[PDB]
């Protein structure tokens, strides 16, 4: 597409985290990786290097107090990123406190939550 | 700098507003009235002038069947409700699951050639509802006024071979409540009386967890009985009709229909999807639409689908509180995203490629 963050998505092995902010996909500062605002929703792309190729897992993480615009946008952005990656990503819904062990294991220090978040776009 | 308009066209009601809002600012009946003796009136106005108009529903079971009247509904939407120039806003419109190709093309032609919209997008109602629930995979049970559908969706996209349609929906239940109230001596039969009974239904009905047991307990006392004040000031009392009415969703034979109930239909829909994705469908049964608003529906559907499904499956029925407008809200979210600009069809694309562009783009 033309979204600058799509253009960066899945180019190298690693971990990319975006936060939904007012109907947009905004990179999370790397210093804050692993700490999630309970008031927000996030999209996470884990890229792994195989026999040449790259494998993709997309997780959308929903804080217990995130607003419906944020959780809805997280879901849609996940679909759109997958489409941009030619459908090759596996999508995972991650709910605060019930995350998959695969998602937790992306973070050496473990998943942590914080109070607050960005205001809804409604 | 331009805000999209979101229009959700239903058999019973139109929901309309602006992208980025949490709810439609305009909701009105999908009715067009024309003089009995001769041009048209739409929505609430038409109902107030029922005495001098022939009233028609241009959308039947979620499908447009009268295009002239539907254009009157859209003109009413833009000019009388929103007061927006359609030629100056992108428009997101919704469509029923399994909407015929020809209908999608005709809707596209009307938007681009009658309303001159600069851009448009058509979304499937059930998919927008799933997104509004924060999910990309699940099965949506959408039940409105004219039609019910079960729509399995995987990683963002509906699975067309598994979509079920059940024409039983809210209007059938309104009509059935009108029928069984004759047991108590009520005669609700006119168009206006039907609107009264619809409201009684919404106010007083509920879905029993176990119908046979609810019949037995309701007969043992008058605790079932609840009252409702009619427009004219009289008070009506309703008893087991409160849960017998929406029971028809699970037992269509109450209506003389051979159709499967909504629990069976949801089960059958999930089974049409391959065994490797059914867990995520059973675990994400998402309710949508006004006729899923009955108290008790989630508990009843959970019990009934658990009985039907393999005992190794985990059933979870999700009942979002704003699910009456979750189609509209999903469209509002989708059309607000930074990325939506590249999803729509422009008029110049339409002008070069004609209405068939809609299929490649939506
Ligand atoms: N609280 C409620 N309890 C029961 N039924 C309700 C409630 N609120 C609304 N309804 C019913 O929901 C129906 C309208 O729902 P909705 O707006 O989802 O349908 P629609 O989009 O007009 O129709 P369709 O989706 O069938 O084309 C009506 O039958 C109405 O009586
Ligand atoms: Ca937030
Ligand atoms: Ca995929
Ligand atoms: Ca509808
Ligand atoms: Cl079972």
């Amino acid at each position: 597409v033309e979204h600058p963050e799509f253009l960066k998505a899945g180019k190298e092995p690693g971990l990319q985290i975006w936060r939904v902010e007012k109907f947009d996909l905004v990179p999370v500062p790397p210093n804050l990786y692993g700490d999630f605002f309970t008031g927000d929703a996030y999209v996470i792309l884990k890229t792994v290097q195989l026999n040449g190729n790259l494998q993709y897992d997309l997780h959308y993480w929903l804080g217990n107090e995130c607003s419906q615009d944020e959780s809805g946008a997280a879901a849609i952005f996940t679909v759109q990123l997958d489409d941009y990656l030619n459908g090759r990503a596996v999508q995972h819904r991650e709910v605060q406190g019930f995350e998959s062990s695969t998602f937790s294991g992306y973070f050496k220090s473990g998943l942590k939550y914080k109070k607050g978040g960005v205001a809804s776009g409604f | 700098d331009v805000q999209a308009l979101v229009v959700d066209n239903g058999s019973g009601n139109v929901k309309a507003g602006v992208a980025g809002d949490d709810a439609p600012r305009s909701v009105f009946p999908s009715i067009v009235g024309r003089p009995k003796n001769p041009d048209a009136f739409v929505g609430d106005e038409a109902q107030t002038k029922r005495g001098i108009l022939t009233l028609k529903y241009p959308i039947e079971h979620g499908i447009v069947t009268n295009w002239d009247d539907m254009e009157k509904i859209w003109h009413h939407t833009f000019y009388n409700e929103l007061r927006a120039a359609p030629e100056e806003h992108p428009v997101l419109l919704t469509e029923a699951p399994l909407n015929p190709k020809a209908n999608r093309e005709r809707m596209t032609q009307i938007m681009f050639e009658s309303f001159n919209v600069p851009a448009m997008y058509v979304a499937i109602q059930a998919v927008l509802s799933l997104y509004s629930s924060g999910r990309t995979t699940g099965i949506v049970l959408d039940s409105g006024d004219g039609v019910s559908h079960t729509v399995p969706i995987y990683e963002g996209y509906a699975l067309p071979h598994a979509i079920m349609r059940l024409d039983l929906a809210g209007r059938d239940l309104t009509e059935y409540l009108m029928k069984i109230l004759h047991e108590r001596g009520y005669g609700f039969s006119t168009s206006a009386e039907k609107e009264i009974v619809r409201d009684i239904k919404e106010k007083l009905c509920y879905i029993a967890l176990n119908f046979d047991e609810e019949m037995k307990t309701s007969e043992q006392s008058s605790d079932i009985e609840k009252s409702y004040e009619l427009p004219d000031g009289n008070i009506i009392t309703v008893g087991n009709e409160r849960f017998r009415c929406p029971e028809a969703l699970f037992q269509p034979s109450f209506l003389g229909k051979e159709a499967a109930g909504i629990h069976t239909t949801t089960f059958n829909s999930i089974k049409k999807c391959d065994v490797d994705i059914r867990k995520d469908l059973y675990g994400n049964i998402v309710l949508s639409g006004g006729t899923t608003m009955y108290e008790g529906i989630g508990e009843r559907l959970t019990r009934d689908i658990t009985t039907l499904a393999p005992s190794t499956m985990k059933i979870k029925v999700v009942a979002p509180p704003e699910r009456k407008y979750s189609v509209w809200i999903g469209g509002s979210i989708l059309s607000s995203l930074s990325t939506f600009q590249q999803m729509w069809i422009t008029k110049e694309e339409y002008d070069e490629s004609g209405p068939s562009i809609v299929h490649r783009k939506c």
